[PDB]
């Protein structure tokens, strides 16, 4: 078929500043079996109809994912804004696709708190749609300029989740799944 | 109590513009959560109004509109006809628990004068 | 699509309510709708319970999560509540709703999920 | 007299992973209306007496000061284990002097949080009594090995505060002056 | 050192009630110490209400914030604590205990802090 | 209902050991705050037992002890006399709100066999 099990039933996810992204082409894809069989906590289509997706076929298919914060899913979508939308994943606002996003208490979360994801929390300017931030360096605050180490008004840009088990929905990690939309059909 | 804070009441004259506030905390509408408003006629079941911000399902007539800006929410009427005599509930998720919950407002009476 | 709830009841205090829902028109294996609870006392506001859906995750009220229990069976499509302790306040009228997707040819969102469809509701009360 | 408003009413105090060392000498410091007319939140003396500093004197008096979290003040004494006490200030069990501390959640707190001030997360080994780690570099945890940047088992050692005056006394800042004790007669 | 609370008094529901502590032996003045107020329902629990200190600084039970009130008065040595909209359930035996530290030689900490002495209490009963 | 917890009552014979429990929440006793325990003797106000963990004031027998283990905390009573049938409550600072708060325990009874 299609790998859809590299992408949904990885083992580990990115953090949300160094999402993934695996071009999906030369397969058939059954979209249809997804939606309505697996149990998603979100699958959100903009520019098409999720129960119609197996008729049209495109020239390529971009599957994207990463971990975030429980509430912090409402901005994985067109026209939105906050830390994510800003600095992490800016989607676009003519966004075709679906956004697919379920719940991982069970395996990103730790008692002593996982620090293994990271969320960018300063940047100079928003991001284009589609553009990630690798590179980590001290962000100027005010107007002293910065000698390259953590101080006063200089901050590290990584702030780092700590996925507890006890956190409540609200900060519970989530793992989402992005797909941006004639050798792919259904 | 209710999470949500709406005011007890409102009123208006026929045809005049009547607005009902909702007001939420950190959580919930404050977290970006979307905002639903019911309806309630005098012995019936709650029926949907506003199933998203500023978004309206169909037979609903358009006069109902609402609109959502940091942690309040209201709900807007253009006209008022006589039908327009019933409770209003706020509605929205809110995540400050280990598997969520879903909050009501405190209600809305609306009267016609 | 149709939900009904069990006639109602008259129960003593400290005694256990159960609730019983048929909904026709949609099946409970559907991913993207859900069932609630939810309880009006009399000339006051509403109250959510309760909540299940397709694939047997539960979500209760923070207050009442440890009296509360819900459970569904999909072979005839009914959705069953139980409260334990029941107390003469609980008096309610008690309504079973259809937490599904309204814009439903967008897809379905948990987080955004509004109760589109309710039952006409039946009234318990809890007397001596 | 001596220099105590330059440590107890400075503008601006040292993160708890850099905090900030004051020697104290060739002056007549009145402990007496310090305790008795000064209201800190906390003012806890082990191996003297506050009643009875004046009659004292010591070759050198050393003052500490710091920010750290409402609940995390119960770490700064003598035999005491906690993340402060492992990793940021660690406090000799033998310790002589005092410790003062005072709630600051009308300076060192922000609207948008305060991230002004770190603490140390991670490191390999517990500190000396009296030492500190000024160098910031990410750590590793596990045993693949580190580029120098952050990423899945490799972590930026600070943890930054939050300050914001909603968080409750527990995570509320604390502003702590540790005090170490015949050049300082009363 | 001796506190002592105002005579029993019996209240109308939803009326205010308002008791007073005089202290002896200490100074509120001193920064070593404060005062609080407690109240034991008849045959439960001690359930602590209220805490001001020498610098005025207050603090309140979380869910009786809004109910309670309380000062002080240095020149005449006595603490005032106000109650509004009184009901049936609050009647109870009223504690005033000074907020110390014992080993006092060692310093003070307003986190370990302590009732280490108490008042006779004060029994205020809400009835028709 | 109290924050922290306690055993309803505990019975014992005399001379022999007996030993009450106090457990507390993420914040408190969780969050490395002290405990204090009081006697409340029938008709009589509380009175301070134990100032700090394994700390007592003086006049109290040396058969009164207390320890503190994580999240729990526990008061221990070596001997077993006539006068020890009170009432015993656990006390800790809570740090879980704005201004801070002080949290008593549900109170245990002691009896003499
Ligand atoms: C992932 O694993 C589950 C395990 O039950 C399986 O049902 C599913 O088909 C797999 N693939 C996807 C895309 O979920
Ligand atoms: C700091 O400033 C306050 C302002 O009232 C003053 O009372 C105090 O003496 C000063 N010095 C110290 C050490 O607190």
């Amino acid at each position: 078929l299609c790998p859809f099990d590299e992408v949904f039933n990885a083992t580990r996810f990115a953090s949300v500043y160094a999402w993934n992204r695996k071009r999906i082409s030369n397969c058939v894809a059954d979209y249809s079996v997804l939606y309505n069989l697996a149990p998603f906590f979100t699958f959100k289509c903009y520019g098409v109809s999720p129960t119609k997706l197996n008729d049209l076929c495109f020239t390529n298919v971009y599957a994207d994912s990463f971990v975030i914060r429980g509430d912090e899913v409402r901005q994985i979508a067109p026209g939105q804004t906050g830390n994510i939308a800003d600095y992490n994943y800016k989607l676009p606002d003519d966004f075709t696709g679906c956004v697919i996003a379920w719940n991982s208490n069970k395996l990103d979360s730790k008692v002593s708190g996982n620090y293994n994801y990271l969320y960018r929390l300063f940047r100079k300017s928003n991001l284009k749609p589609f553009e990630r931030d690798i590179s980590t360096e001290i962000y100027q605050a005010g107007n002293k300029p910065c000698n390259g180490v953590a101080g006063f008004n200089c901050y590290f840009p990584l702030r780092s989740y700590s996925f507890r088990p006890t956190y409540g929905v609200g900060h519970q990690p989530y793992r989402v799944v992005v797909l941006s939309f004639a050798t792919v059909c259904g | 109590q209710s999470v949500l804070t709406q005011p007890p009441s409102v009123s208006g004259a026929p045809g005049q513009r009547v607005t009902i506030s909702c007001t939420g905390s950190s959580s919930n509408i404050g977290a970006g959560y979307d905002v639903h408003w019911y309806q309630q006629l005098p012995g019936t079941a709650p029926k949907l109004l506003i199933y998203d911000n500023n978004n309206r399902p169909s037979g609903v007539p358009d006069r109902f509109s609402g609109s959502k800006s940091g942690t309040s929410a209201s709900l807007a009427i253009t006209g008022l006809q006589a039908e327009d005599e019933a409770d209003y509930y706020c509605q929205s998720f809110d995540s400050s628990s280990l598997t969520g919950s879903r909050v009501f407002g405190g209600g809305t009476k609306l009267t016609v004068l | 699509v149709t939900l009904k709830e069990s006639g109602p009841v008259l129960l003593k205090p400290t005694e256990t309510l159960t609730l019983t829902c048929t909904v026709s028109g949609f099946s409970l294996s559907n991913v993207g709708m859900g069932v609630s609870w939810i309880r009006q006392p009399p000339g006051k506001a509403l109250e959510w319970l309760a909540d299940i859906f397709s694939n047997d995750e539960k979500s209760y009220s923070t207050s009442l999560k440890s009296r509360l229990t819900i459970s569904r069976d999909t072979s005839k499509s009914q959705v069953v509540l139980s409260m334990t302790n029941m107390d003469p306040v609980d008096t309610a009228t008690y309504y079973c709703a259809r937490l599904a997707n309204y814009d439903f040819w967008s897809g379905y969102s948990r987080f955004s999920a509004q109760f589109d469809n309710w039952g006409q509701g039946t009234l318990v009360t809890v007397s001596s």
